[PDB]
């Protein structure tokens, strides 16, 4: 009754149920459904799915683990970067946030009316999720590595140099899986793994 | 967020009131030295338009009295460019303490050496010696000036940071615990009444048992 | 005692300000001003001007108003209270209040 | 309950009870033993002492509200040091802090399992309070009497040239009663006067 | 309770009342009487009284309406020039607060000890407040158009050439009707607007 999670039906709930999805007001009113929290939902259920998992993909571990630690960096920050005025922050920082705020609008928003987003398969979220971390990691690693030799790559410049992939990142959502074929989407998100490479040796 | 997840209690409400009383303590002594800074700030532009502008016509007259040594001895400039060797005006740093801070500035010195006290002695030097006087004079007004452009740089530095820090607490940090007590407030008055009800209905109950009798 | 100010101008003014009492060979053998006749590329001047700012033993240094804005950009891409920079006027070009970095800094506060 | 005044019980026996002792969770945190609060407590017993101090001791009263004085200062310039970045500290000010943090950090609390702490005689707290608000007292005379007349004295150089004085008004606090008698401890702290008063009159 | 607009009585009859004349300690303390606060009261009856003021007035509606949106608009300047110093702003801006600080010191205010100031005709306020707007309009225009034609006025120039014209507006409010006949009034005032429009027009 008004949210607040105190009442005496969500305090018995808790103490019962395993798999918790607790919503958010706030992002509600920002219109992005699913309105998750990603902060205090959990599941009990994490290590009964491993076998499971990796008698059939195997390449999704490292990106939960990396995802919820991009999360949670980012959420620390908020307050700090908030108190500051967004000013004073490191490369790697910087990365971070970026990364934060894209996966944020790339991954978590989703409308299940929309043609394409009616239904979205686990091989296909297991893909996006990949190609976003390997963005990360690339993109980390020169910043990092070119920030102690010579011309250190500033986020203004990556961005410049391939803010049309970004685009293609954002639009990755665009498929309908249920006209257009598996192997289509798999090559189609190959290729561009592979052209985010070359843009990034560019400037490598 | 909205509100510093706390269980609301007896002892909550005095604590929030005494972060509430620090933060305004904060506020006002943020105030203040906004307010004293600000007020150097006025007197520092202020002086140094003044200055500048007094500058300006000692360097006229300066190029005047250059002007007067062109015609009376010819022209000497490579004579003193080409034998440049040692510097007769020294700097040294300073600083002075104003509102807690430190603004630097720069001491004028005349380092006791000499490289052009023979120049044209026979030709003429009388117009050199007040074309001397004149520039020495410029260069003490213009160290001077330096100085206090520097300070003026750093004082608004200041200034831009301590308001920083006011609005920021301002905006943020008191509505915040304005909130906290409020929902505080309306907690404890929920108990207050829940526990109101109980005694109300046993009393009842015990009214009705006795009755029967 | 360890700060020499610097002066970057036409003939006349370095010629003005050499007198004046500034200007010194240091260890490497340079001086601490340079002559902008009319055979002078603004490139040379930018990058005379870097060297001093690289200099840190400098302190202050002296431009006339018509170069501090013939190089106006690259002037004000360096903002630091210690390396101060000062306009001052000059024969032809009288100084200018309108133009001041300085000054810019206090926008509107007229 | 919870460490708060919330209890009727705690508020019935506040009503009636002389001398409240109340404690300090924060210093209980900081393992400052004993956990006294300083600032809260009360004994409305003072003013019944006067005539016993005043027959036997003559002494005590001047220097306790000295002391007193000196403690509430410091716990009000407190916040105010806190907010102002330790920077603005004034010569009085300085002179305060230091001597008010000797005195809790140093007068102001025993160790129980050592067998020269657990008990001080009055005599021994009226030696200790007098020793050291001899030395903040003149301290102060010097700093205020060199500031109007000329170079005045900081800190610095009273640390220097009493640098031997403070560690021997530290170790005040470990004149064992069970090794050295009663005139054996007036005695070591009557000449530690003595040399504080010799090293004070060569700076002065 | 200690001026908390929060209490459930307080709350409900400001929802059902219509007139609010909200009070005042600081301008008590300020010396200014009788206190009014000009920005939390408010009127909700003007619709009905459109219909009596048409009928007798056919100018209070526009005057009022005016000088609440310049009074409001000082109240929003107050900060702006409290930023530049109070000594330098823009001609119009500067007449604007000026005429504000008229309508508080000869027309918001009034005297109850004064014999003659205990009673102001509503036909006597009405010609006050048109007088005082219409000078405020002639000098709004004349400046604004000097501005771009030539000569621009400033407030030193209208001040200085138009003193006694001050002050015969701070002197209008000593007419005393109880004494002083309404005829005579009336012809007192249009002479005042006329002698104004001749050193308007005098002046430019």
């Amino acid at each position: 009754p008004g949210g607040d999670f105190s009442d005496p039906v969500t305090s018995a709930t808790l103490g019962i149920v395993q798999v918790f999805w607790g919503l958010d007001k706030k992002l509600a009113q920002r219109k992005h459904f699913p309105s998750v929290n990603w902060l205090i939902s959990y599941s009990k259920y994490m290590r009964a799915l491993d076998e499971y998992y990796d008698k059939h993909f195997t390449e999704f571990v490292p990106l939960r683990t990396k995802a919820k630690e991009i999360l949670q960096e980012e959420e620390d920050l908020a307050e700090i970067v908030q108190l500051v005025g967004k000013a004073s922050l490191a490369e790697t920082d910087k990365i971070t946030l970026e990364v934060a705020k894209l996966i944020k609008d790339d991954f978590l928003q989703q409308n299940g009316y929309t043609p394409y987003d009616r239904f979205c398969p686990f091989y296909k979220t297991v893909g996006m999720l990949s190609n976003m971390i390997s963005f990360y990691d690339m993109a980390r690693r020169a910043v990092e590595t070119t920030a102690q030799s010579d011309n250190k790559i500033t986020w203004s410049i990556i961005r410049e140099h391939m803010g049309e992939i970004l685009y293609k990142l954002s639009s990755m959502k665009f498929k309908d899986p249920v006209k257009d074929g598996e192997a289509k989407i798999k090559a189609d998100y190959a290729q561009l793994l592979e052209d985010m490479q070359n843009a990034f040796r560019s400037l490598e | 967020k909205d509100r510093i997840e706390i269980f609301p209690s007896r002892m909550a409400q005095t604590i929030m009131k005494a972060r509430l009383k620090g933060a305004q303590t904060g506020r006002n002594l943020l105030k203040k030295k906004s307010d004293a800074l600000t007020l150097r700030f006025r007197q520092i532009l202020k002086k140094i338009i003044e200055t500048k502008m007094l500058m300006g016509e000692v360097m006229r007259e300066a190029a005047f009295s250059l002007a007067e040594a062109k015609f009376t001895a010819g022209d000497f400039s490579t004579t003193v460019i080409q034998n440049v060797n040692k510097a007769q005006v020294k700097i040294r740093a300073k600083k002075d303490n104003v509102a807690g801070v430190t603004l630097p500035v720069f001491e004028h010195y005349h380092e006791g050496t000499d490289s052009y006290e023979l120049t044209g002695l026979a030709r003429g030097g009388e117009q050199l010696a007040k074309l001397k006087r004149n520039y020495a004079k410029a260069v003490e007004l213009l160290v001077e000036l330096a100085s206090l452009q520097t300070s003026f740089v750093t004082l608004d530095e200041a200034i831009k940071i301590t308001n920083r820090r006011v609005n920021a607490i301002e905006h943020v940090i008191i509505p915040r615990i304005e909130r906290t007590l409020a929902y505080i407030i309306t907690e404890l008055d929920e108990r207050e009444r829940e526990e109101f009800y109980r005694l109300k209905k046993i009393q009842e109950k015990k009214k009705i048992i006795k009755e029967k009798f | 005692r360890g700060k020499l100010i610097a002066v970057i101008g036409d003939e006349d003014t370095v010629t003005g300000f050499l007198l004046g009492g500034i200007g010194e060979l240091n260890k490497n053998r340079h001086p601490n001003f340079l002559v902008v006749e009319k055979d002078t590329t603004i490139n040379e001047i930018e990058d005379t001007f870097r060297q001093f700012l690289n200099r840190d033993d400098i302190g202050i240094i002296l431009i006339n108003q018509y170069i501090a804005e013939m190089v106006r950009h690259a002037l004000d891409a360096h903002q630091r209270s210690i390396p101060a920079v000062l306009e001052i006027p000059s024969k032809e070009h009288p100084y200018d209040a309108a133009k001041d970095s300085i000054l810019r800094r206090a926008k509107g506060m007229f």
